[PDB]
């Protein structure tokens, strides 16, 4: 559960290859004394991880524990769907300055649900008849409301980031 | 008052958003405590404020409507609920701010405020900047300073709502007023069919595909949008004169009441005009006029009482748009006494409505004018 | 009269199916009518109207090298209708293939396949089909003003409207007597490149009205668009295919101005797979769009055939504003360079088939350098059904003021560069000035207040009195 | 029946048990209930033109105040509201 | 009336048959036909069918 496998740039042969887990935080002299060394300090192979997000095989492991603080401050419904977060932004810095803006629909699944709950309880547009109540187009209304702004689907509810 | 500076808004604003609810349980009866609060009117009926995310509205915070909206503000009245739309702005300082004086301030800005115009969101523009501010009086009696204004404010804001109140109270006494008196009469009050005081007239329509039909002219078009209204002196199409060649409209005197007879009424009160000039009307209302043995303001009054069993003299007639048909609106016998107590009675009565509402001698003009005062003085505000 | 006409073609084409089936046989016939009269008007500009099967190979190559169709014998649309309500169908069926013989040089052409034979029975098909060629046949067409029927049976309720067509190509073409002109990406109809040879015959012509569009049945109506209205051939062409996945011409050339309209956020699940990140296009930009909304694609595609000359004119909906740090760096190469000159807006609906507004970008590597937002709500005339027209000595203002960077208020203005990379990144914020906003006279308000006091409480005291029980 | 004809849980879910034996039970023999529909004549229903379901909708929604506590407010809040406007009339200084 | 239903065995006591596109009261009519002296029948309704 979010660890790695970071060992080691000596044995480029990997001639039994060491390095068991690590989880967060992390120092350098506990991993430097589990995994040895080549007589020289050159070590973090991240070769293997289990993370939310993608990280190269050549990140310093400060910024590991850099990451591993913006990571783990989120709360769980985020956590969950980094990565589809991360298909719309581009680092976990940049969805920590608008952490605050995505807007979490955990009772709605799918667009038609959207423009109903912004139709319905909000009332968006206004007030809503009765009689009319029942014909409203929702189909056409969440295809602009998909082509207007920014919605992202997932398993859990719908994420709109909005400005 | 002399040392104004233009401090950003955001200086002394926490804003946040709502938290998870389920406030919305498929049954929100009255009978529940918390009122379901939104834009435009703050009141849908009532839900139970426990266990659902409340964040039950502490001592005053203000909120902003909408997504799109962006215009409508309220102080928290007393303890209400978090409607799926009131994202909080409130403050971080709690010494200098007083943040009924900043939703006040909310009107020193609908400059910038009235042109929602796109799709749009606008968090940092209430999130930055600016304010007049009487820093640097902070927090020693800038407060102390904006007393004067805020005792001037907060009991202008005062009289406004006592005076719909009391105008509410003025309807709620009149309109009990109007089923006590002058009902029941004997004895012996003759009793008249409707349609036998004088000939009503039906309606007609010309084409929309006609314009010179349509475009010009001088004869009040009256529709059902326009209804709803009492002393109607004009509409809003002045419909050719030509255009009753192909019309099926009948010209009516000007002493005449206008009548709707689709689809407003099934669920309320049904509307009720004096028209003053010869009109001509389409298909979706109907004019009565009387002739000879009342007077007019009588007939119009006693249809005004009668509404509430008319609507339900031909009430259904099948669930579709259809309505109160000719016959049962026609086939109701109606009191008419004897002469002097037409006049007299509704001397009263018509003195009693045309101090309640429109627009000669009425109250809610009356508080709109209060409101353009009342908003020109906020401009009168210490800007100096 | 032209309204006459236009009303005979809304009403004698309409029978008896759906309008997006016999669409094809009736604009195919009419497209018949123009080849055989053009080709007739052709061949007899010396009265030997009525002609014979001796044509002539020798002579009979050199419209096919000029026309690129030597287009009958006495097989036209004249020897036709009259010959007409007799066996078969598939005299037509092969005299559309022999028009498309045609291989030397310069095809543009495979062309007429719309039109089949469907139908339920065969001789069913032969008395409507020689009904549809009898009423294309009865039309008071005459001789030159041919397309306009076409230009209005193409609008159908189900396509950009001409007006704003009109706004596109006025705003691209100003100072501008250069070559070449003009590409479109995803054109649809060639509607909106048309309003170019609408005014720009006068001087010369300069090159080939180019094009690329993706859906092959909008392909066929829009290579027979620009067929009808007199224009010449052999580079006045639109090529098929998608302009994302699928670009040319790459080789040829850097122009001097486009036009487009592209549609809302189709999607392209294209990053990152091919080399798009380093293409010779995308890479500027140091990113793609994103995987729904394919706009700034197009305008990257579009600031890559540009010169150093021309100015580009595109549209887009209003809401590619920030979406997102994925498209703010789109915008922030556009405004890096001096790339970007003037944004418009414009009023909803002003569309078949939408609801929302649009905006307009209008690009230059041409320098001031600000960024007149220039914009508009209104007016812009939206109150005539739908929300038409845009009309002449209307757009006139909108272009005067786009003339030299003027700054008029109720109306919008130039910003500084240093605003809008203080602000981030934005379309259109700046002006919207303040209408609606009105105040009144102490005194006059309150004597109105304080007189309808005197009356409002007598009537009260006097309901006081009529308070009896 | 228009109400109850439980209709509220989402959509119209659901006229429940012992809820629609209401419905059976007033239909046993033939009884007359107000808030609530009844028989009719066979002559009436000739006299009509023989509609599907007029009667009888009986009377909800109508309620009438007393006099005198209306008044007495009418009056207190026209004593608050004058002393509040002189003193706006005072506060009026320009 | 294009086959004999005016003179058909449930239709004719009616006197005339249901409208062009208003089939209820043909099923209404079909379903008194079928119906003993003891038995009742219970069917529903669109409420639009009032007077028409």
């Amino acid at each position: 559960d979010m660890q790695v496998y970071i060992a080691n740039l000596g044995k480029y042969n990997e001639g039994e290859l060491v390095g068991a887990w690590f989880t967060f935080p992390i120092d350098f002299e506990e991993v430097k004394e589990k995994i040895g060394l080549n007589d020289e300090y050159e070590e973090y192979a991240i070769h293997d991880y289990e993370l939310p997000f993608t990280v190269d095989e050549y990140t310093s492991i400060g910024e590991l524990n850099r990451l591993w603080e913006m990571v783990s401050e989120l709360p769980e419904e985020l956590q969950s769907e980094l990565s589809a977060l991360l298909t719309h932004f581009s680092s976990i810095e940049e969805l920590s300055e608008h952490q605050e803006d995505i807007i979490i629909h955990s009772d709605c699944d799918d667009m038609y649900d959207v423009a109903r709950y912004y139709i319905e309880e909000t009332g968006a547009l206004g007030e809503v008849p009765a009689s009319l109540q029942n014909y409203i187009d929702y189909q056409a209304y969440g295809r602009d409301l998909d082509l207007s702004g920014t919605f992202i689907s997932t398993n859990h509810g719908i994420f709109e980031i909005v400005y | 008052g002399v040392e104004v500076e233009w401090l950003p808004l955001g200086e002394i604003t926490k804003y946040e958003q709502p938290t998870k609810y389920l406030v919305k349980a498929k049954d929100y009866h009255d009978t529940y405590t918390i009122p379901v609060l939104t834009a435009g009117k703050t009141f849908i009926l009532g839900y139970t404020n426990e266990t659902h995310g409340i964040y039950q509205a502490s001592k005053a915070p203000v909120i902003i409507f909408d997504d799109f909206t962006t215009a409508n503000k309220w102080v928290d009245f007393d303890f209400k609920a978090k409607s799926s739309a009131m994202k909080m702005v409130t403050s971080c300082d709690d010494n200098k701010t007083l943040l009924k004086y900043v939703y006040y301030w909310l009107n020193t800005l609908p400059s910038e405020f009235a042109e929602g115009d796109h799709k749009r969101q606008w968090i940092s523009n209430y999130s930055q900047k600016k304010i007049p501010i009487p820093c640097p009086d902070n927090p020693e009696k800038s407060l102390a300073i904006q007393s004067e204004i805020v005792r001037i404010l907060d009991k202008f804001t005062a009289l406004t709502a006592e005076l719909t109140a009391e105008l509410n109270m003025r309807k709620k006494q009149y309109n009990y007023y109007r089923d006590q008196l002058l009902s029941f009469k004997e004895g012996e009050v003759e009793w008249k069919t409707l349609g036998e005081i004088g000939k009503w007239y039906g309606g007609g329509t010309p084409s929309k595909n006609k314009i010179e039909f349509w475009e010009n002219g001088s004869i009040p078009w009256i529709s059902p949008k326009d209804m709803g209204r009492t002393l109607v002196d004009s509409s809003e199409d002045y419909i050719t004169e030509e255009a009753v060649l192909h019309s099926s409209t009948k010209l009516i005197p000007a002493n005449s009441i206008a009548i709707v007879v689709r689809s407003s009424i099934l669920d309320k009160v049904l509307p009720s005009a004096l028209i003053k000039v010869p009109a001509t009307l389409n298909q979706d209302m109907k004019a009565v006029i009387p002739h000879e043995n009342i007077l007019v303001k009588y007939i119009y009054h006693m249809i005004g009482s009668r509404g509430s069993d008319i609507l339900r003299a031909a009430k259904k007639t099948g669930g579709s748009v259809a309505s109160i048909d000719s016959k049962k609106l026609f086939s109701f016998k109606i009191p008419v006494p004897n002469i002097n107590e037409q006049q007299r009675i509704v001397e009263i009565l018509d003195k009693f409505d045309t101090l309640t509402n429109s627009i000669t001698e009425g109250l809610p003009r009356e508080i709109e004018l209060r409101q353009k005062q009342y908003e020109y003085y906020r401009d009168l505000l210490f800007s100096f | 009269e032209l309204h006459r006409q236009i009303w005979q073609i809304a009403n004698d084409v309409r029978g008896s199916v759906d309008g997006w089936d016999f669409k094809q046989y009736v604009l195919g016939a009419l497209f018949y009518r123009f080849i055989s009269e053009n080709f007739s008007s052709y061949i007899e500009a010396t009265d030997d109207i009525k002609d014979d099967a001796i044509k002539t190979k020798g002579y009979f190559i050199y419209p096919s090298q000029l026309f690129c169709n030597v287009a009958a014998k006495a097989n036209t649309n004249d020897r036709l209708n009259a010959d007409l309500n007799s066996i078969f169908v598939a005299i037509e069926s092969s005299a559309y293939g022999y028009p498309s013989e045609a291989d030397i040089k310069g095809l543009f052409a495979d062309f007429d396949t719309t039109s089949n034979r469907l139908g339920n029975t065969v001789k069913d098909k032969n008395a409507r089909l020689a009904a549809v060629l009898k009423g294309v046949e009865g039309l008071k067409l005459g001789i030159d003003l041919f397309g306009d029927a076409y230009e209005f049976l193409i609008s159908n309720y189900a396509f950009t409207p001409q007006h704003v067509s009109k706004l596109i190509a006025q705003l691209a073409m100003h100072g501008q007597t250069h070559v070449n002109k003009i590409y479109d990406p995803a054109a649809g109809s060639g509607s909106l490149l048309l309003q170019a040879k609408k005014q720009f015959d006068n001087h010369i012509i300069e090159e080939g009205f180019f094009g690329q569009e993706i859906n092959h049945t909008t392909y066929n109506l829009a290579r027979m668009n620009m067929f009808l209205h007199n224009i010449n051939y052999d580079k006045f062409d639109i090529k098929l295919g998608n302009t994302l996945t699928e670009p040319h011409f790459r080789d040829e050339k850097p122009f001097d101005a486009i036009v487009s309209n592209p549609p809302y956020s189709v999607k392209w699940i294209g990053s990152d797979d091919p080399t798009l990140i380093n293409d010779e296009r995308f890479a500027p930009a140091g990113v793609l769009a994103p995987k729904s909304k394919a706009d700034f694609a197009f305008v990257l595609h579009a600031l890559n055939y540009l010169s150093a000359k021309g100015r580009a004119a595109i549209v887009c909906f209003p809401g590619i504003f920030y979406r997102g740090g994925a498209e703010q760096k789109i915008r922030q190469y556009l405004v890096d360079n001096n790339y970007v000159e003037t944004v418009i807006s414009l009023a909803p609906n002003l569309f078949f088939g939408t609801t929302i507004a649009v905006n307009i970008l209008v690009l230059s590597k041409h320098k001031t350098d600000t960024n007149v937002q220039f914009i508009d709500a209104s007016e812009l005339f939206k109150k005539e059904t739908n929300n038409n027209i845009l009309t002449d000595a209307h757009i006139e203002q909108i272009m005067q003021v786009f003339a030299s960077k003027e700054d008029v208020a109720h109306l919008a203005k130039s910003v500084a560069f240093e605003t809008v990379v203080a602000n981030d990144y934005n379309l259109s914020v700046s002006s919207y000035v303040e209408a609606k906003d009105n105040r009144e006279i102490i005194d006059i308000a309150e004597l109105n207040a304080e007189l309808k006091t005197t009356v409002s409480k007598i009537d009260q005291l006097r309901k006081d009195i009529d308070a009896i029980v």
